[PDB]
């Protein structure tokens, strides 16, 4: 049965036409009778020909794109990701229950894209970029794609501009450039989304002051995470102001995981309007190991073999080409940048997971929270020890890089002495001075919830800290201290700091001279 | 036109199969699909058996249609090689992505070929000094060999291989090639930046004095683009050691990334998975590649490698596979970096063929045979000191842990392109310093000084430049109570004069965001297209 025996079969060899006349005469009325038992013929229309999983198999669409958006007759939206020879699987974005087999699948004509655009901003839409917020539809904006490649090496710079996240212990130890991905990755319930919503926050504080070029507009992408968490935190920026310049965009826990797989691509190209715009983004793609997770689930389900931890194997892919899109483009390209958080939930501490090793070897840093730090107060519990941001590094406040770095020196001199000292009954009294610093400087950058510190209020207090100014505090009226501090001092020197950008001498001088008339509440 | 001219009959992702009516293309050859929103082309990996071949695309294939007209070429993928590539960068295709127009192509080389024979092979071990301690001392690296550096996901392997770049690459007279194989893209303008301001890579008509040529196949890419680009590499690397006959540095970012992209492809090629779901192929696709890496009796190949390990895992299939395949591994640890130990090099579970008596002499051998031994005494140890503390150890013992924390403080250094973050200033250690510094704290000669006098220094001169700084300053702590530069009248104007300095800015309030903005309208409908491909709103059944 080789192939050159069966296209003999196509030249006619019969010389014998008995009943190739016969049922030629006969097949026309057998048909008729049979017409209200046939379902029409499909060619550039598709027909489901089984649905299951989460994915179903079409019949026909004869010219579907790869990865394009499918429209069953339901209503709800598919994407077309392997078009066999007889069949063509979709991905179901939304839930499969209501499609059958029989039903006709419609052809968009535009690989899978979101509305991006000013009228996208405010909003709360799911994973494909429907409102569901209940306030109409998305008017002002426009389609783009959610699988964009990232820009190349010569359509990039380096991040020098500072993106404060009016976090104490972040704009200090591991400050954050403009165009950077920074992970933040903890244990469960470490202040993960606490870090990412205080920078949501501090950018309503600063686009108010900025003239028009240097704002940032946030998008929220929540992945798995439950509605009326979403719903809480959705009030919380109506009520903060700091709607006006977020999206939301939402894949909850009852969602289809082909909706949480795309949700952080669809909010990705809602936030790059704003890069390909010369305006700035920001991105939070909160719990990116629950993507993954739905991600593995439709991989899974569509039968690829399992990984090291059951993952696709191509699941390190499925995060760079979403994180390489945060980048910080050149000035050809309108200078405009992507600033990414992703935040990856760990198991215990473990750090050396999967998914955990892979958006490390993608993102530029990472902000370790630690559950031992979280449970004895110290909030935020940043590991300094494992925190890194080097990108942003050099790229940061020059009056925050002044006060910083005996921060970081003091506080690694702080961990030494205390990994020296595991009980007391040794007493040197030269370490006792870096227990009473280093216990000095822990409660100085611990502050508290949906409180955002501006950046020239934040190097004041570090720089009461690093230097003299509170060693009369013993160390529980610290945080009772620095808005001793914050509010007693005269708030024209927090003017010249934010404008000069540092900390000149003739600033040095008199804030040298400000903090020595501040009442201390440790007396 | 129509034979040898085939269409697309299915896309699975990156696996695209092209039937060809036809003269089907061979296996490895390149296939150009007509009518792609970018240039597509697509490797032959299999035939698959009804006149279709298997192919592999090395770009995205979103946007394929099944009866896209495809052309084979009639070749492999074929880069341009030469002097003229000198100061570029490719893709995994082989075109510009730097925007400095055309290549200068001397030739037009395929990115597939066998390895050198036997015959071909050179056996000549000469050293590569580094300006590393724990590299000099201890797995000291080949003039051309291949080396490996193994790394955990953050540990610090690419800040080795750019050291390695800023020490080696410089004092080394050839032409060097980096291979960026599913990196980051801002590494990639960092050194492609860092290299113009070096000289190593010049602009404009002085383009031919480039000392380095760089292909980038970075994590955006699609799989069939990271596992092709490191051949891409090679060839340009292969035509400096074949045909123009010298030394070359081939410094390939992310090895394991060729590895990972294969086995993204493999599960979609209809191949049964191996361990770990890997593809079943692992060691002759990652053998096919490492044996071209090499040094011939024409020219010269001095590879460095970073290799990541999946879940600080070296025992996973892919980081084990490519340890057969080095004269050097370096192996860095994430326990080692924790400590704060920066390069966070495994110094007992990295290893070079060349330390070796006869190759690098006895009083190199012994002392670096002597430093394992101490740190591996001391790692025989550490389960009683984390219990019992180092009470309970003989004061014979307690000399191997006083001298192994010297030994492992000393093995760090600062480097030279990581004091844009650390501040400290980076040291180039010479090997005759690390060899003499030490045989010192291994004989007993330093024992007077603490332990962070060794920490991140350069060599032994400095260590003893830093024992006295850190007891220089155990007296001097204080005195800055009077006679300022920061009184009352000296330098310094009034605080609500330097106010009036600040110049004001304007915030234009409106945002700016509908400034050249085109609003498609969106239907209340859902619009879709029927049977004759016209925009039909959906129809109302269900
Ligand atoms: N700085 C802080 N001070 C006090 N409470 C805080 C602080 N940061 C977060 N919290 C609170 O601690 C709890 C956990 O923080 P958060 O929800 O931000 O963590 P998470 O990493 O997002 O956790 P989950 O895995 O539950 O999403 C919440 O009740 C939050 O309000
Ligand atoms: N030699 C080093 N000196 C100082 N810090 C280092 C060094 N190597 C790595 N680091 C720190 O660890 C991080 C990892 O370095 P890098 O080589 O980029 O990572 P990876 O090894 O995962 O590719 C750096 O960003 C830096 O914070
Ligand atoms: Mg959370
Ligand atoms: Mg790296």
């Amino acid at each position: 049965a080789d192939a050159k025996a069966l296209d003999e079969l196509r030249k006619p060899k019969f010389s014998s036409k008995y009943l190739i006349q016969h049922v030629s005469q006969k097949l026309i009325p057998a048909v008729k009778e049979w017409e209200k038992s046939y379902q029409p013929p499909v060619i550039h229309l598709g027909r489901v020909l089984s649905v299951g999983d989460g994915i179903a198999r079409v019949y026909g669409l004869k010219s579907v794109q790869a990865g394009e958006l499918v429209c069953f007759d339901s209503g709800v939206k598919g994407m077309a990701l392997n078009l066999q020879a007889d069949h063509v699987g979709v991905v179901v974005f939304g839930n499969d229950s209501v499609i059958h087999q029989g039903d006709l699948v419609y052809r968009t004509g535009q690989i899978v894209n979101v509305p991006i655009g000013p009228g996208t901003l405010g909003r709360v839409t799911d994973g494909l970029g429907q409102p569901i917020d209940g306030k109409g539809p998305l008017t002002n904006v426009r389609s783009s794609l959610v699988e964009v490649k990232a820009p190349g090496i010569i359509a990039r710079q380096s991040v020098r501009e500072p993106l404060f996240t009016g976090v104490k212990a972040v704009d200090a130890l591991v400050p954050i450039g403009r165009g950077q991905r920074e992970l933040i990755i903890g244990d469960r319930q470490t202040g993960k989304t606490a870090v990412a919503i205080d920078a949501i926050i501090h950018q309503k504080n600063c686009n108010e002051q900025v003239p028009k070029a240097q704002r940032v507009y946030c998008v929220y992408v929540a992945v798995g995470q439950k509605r009326s968490t979403v719903a809480q935190l959705v009030k919380l920026f109506t009520q903060t102001g700091a709607m006006r310049y977020t999206i939301m965009v939402s894949a909850t826990a009852s969602d289809a995981a082909p909706l949480q797989f795309l949700a952080p691509y669809s909010g990705c190209a809602m936030a790059e309007y704003f890069r390909d715009t010369g305006k700035h983004g920001l991105i939070i793609y909160d719990d990116l190991s629950k993507q993954s997770v739905a991600y593995r689930q439709m991989s899974l389900l569509l039968r690829r073999p399992p990984g090291r931890e059951a993952f696709p194997g191509d699941v390190f892919y499925l995060h760079s080409r979403l994180l390489e899109r945060a980048a910080k483009l050149s000035k050809e390209l309108g200078g405009g940048s992507l600033t990414a958080f992703p935040v990856i939930e760990t198991q215990a501490g473990d750090v050396s997971a999967y998914i955990a090793t892979n958006v490390i070897s993608i993102t530029d840093g990472q902000i370790f929270l630690e559950t031992e730090l979280f449970y004895k107060g110290i909030r935020p519990a940043l590991n300094v020890g494992l925190s890194v941001s080097r990108v942003g590094s050099a790229a940061q406040f020059p009056g925050m890089k002044q006060v910083a770095g005996t921060l970081k020196l003091e506080l690694a001199q702080y961990r030494e002495v205390a990994a020296f000292a595991q009980f007391g009954s040794d007493l040197d009294a030269a370490t006792q001075y870096v227990l009473e610093r280093g216990a000095r400087l822990t409660e100085m950058l611990k502050q508290k919830q949906f409180a955002p510190i501006p950046i020239e209020r934040q190097t004041v207090a570090v720089y009461a800290a690093t230097k003299g100014f509170l060693d009369k505090v013993r160390v529980q009226d610290i945080v009772a201290a620095e808005e001793a501090v914050i509010s007693q001092v005269n708030p024209a020197v927090f003017k010249i700091l934010k404008a000069n950008g540092k900390i000149t001498p003739a600033l040095d001088a008199h804030l040298k001279a400000e903090l020595r008339k501040v009442k201390l509440p440790g007396a | 036109p129509a034979i040898d001219a085939g269409y697309v009959s299915q896309v699975i992702g990156p696996v695209v199969d092209v039937r060809f009516d036809g003269e089907l293309p061979s296996i490895l050859s390149s296939l150009e699909v007509e009518g792609h929103s970018v240039r597509l082309v697509l490797e032959v990996a299999q035939h698959m058996g009804d006149n279709t071949v298997r192919c592999i695309a090395m770009d995205s294939t979103d946007g394929l249609v099944r009866g896209q007209k495809v052309v084979d070429t009639g070749s492999p993928i074929k880069v341009p090689v030469g002097r003229g590539t000198l100061g570029r960068i490719m893709n995994v295709i082989g075109e510009p992505v730097d925007e400095q127009g055309p290549i200068d192509a001397a030739d037009i080389w395929s990115i597939h070929r066998e390895a050198p024979e036997f015959t071909e092979q050179s056996t000549e071990q000469e050293i590569l000094v580094t300006g590393i301690k724990v590299v000099d001392l201890l797995a000291p690296y080949q003039r051309g060999g291949k080396i490996g550096l193994f790394g955990g996901a953050g540990v610090g392997k690419t800040v080795l291989i750019m050291e390695l770049i800023n020490n080696v690459a410089k004092a080394h007279g050839g032409f060097s090639v980096f291979a960026g194989v599913g990196e980051r893209t801002r590494e990639g303008n960092d050194l492609y930046r860092e290299m113009i301001e070096s000289g190593v890579i010049k602009l404009g008509a002085e383009r031919g004095n480039s000392k380095c040529t760089l292909v980038y196949g970075q994590m955006n890419e699609p799989p069939g683009a990271r596992a092709r680009v490191a051949l891409t590499g090679l060839t340009v690397a292969e035509y400096f050691r074949d045909i123009e006959g010298q030394d070359v540095l081939l410094f390939v970012d992310n090895i394991f990334r060729f590895t990972q992209a294969n086995s993204e492809v493999s599960a979609l090629l209809g191949r049964i998975p191996s361990a770990v779901g890997y593809q079943p192929t692992l060691a002759t696709d990652l053998g096919g590649l490492q044996e071209r890496i090499t040094t011939t009796t024409k020219g010269s190949i001095t590879s460095v490698q970073a290799v990541y390990v999946p879940a600080d895992d070296l025992t996973d299939p892919a980081p084990a596979t490519t340890f057969a395949h080095l004269d050097a591994t370096t192996v860095l640890s994430r326990s080692i970096a924790e400590l704060g130990i920066y390069p966070a090099v495994d110094p007992l579970d990295s290893t070079s063929r060349m330390l070796n008596p006869n190759v690098i002499g006895a009083e190199h051998y012994n002392v670096a045979r002597g430093v394992q031994k101490v740190l591996q005494d001391y790692k025989n140890l550490q389960d009683i000191i984390a219990i019992l503390g180092m009470d309970e150890l003989s004061e014979e013992d307690k000399l191997t842990v006083a001298r192994a924390r010297k030994i492992q403080r000393f093995l760090s250094q600062p480097f030279q392109v990581a004091e844009v973050f650390t501040g400290t200033p980076g040291k180039y250690v010479d090997l005759a310093d690390t060899i003499s510094g030490f045989q010192g704290v291994l004989t007993g000669k330093y024992d007077d000084l603490p332990e962070m006098a060794f920490y991140m220094v350069g060599d032994i001169k400095e260590v003893k430049e830093k024992a006295d700084k850190m007891a220089k300053d155990i007296a001097s702590r204080k005195e800055a109570d009077n006679k300022k530069v920061s009184e009352e009248l000296k330098d310094i104007p009034s605080l609500d004069k330097l106010v009036s300095e600040i110049k004001e800015v304007v915030i234009e309030e409106d945002d700016g965001l509908e400034e050249d903005f085109k609003a498609e309208a969106l239907s209340s409908e859902t619009v879709v297209l029927n049977e004759e491909g016209k925009s039909v709103p959906l129809p109302k059944k269900n």
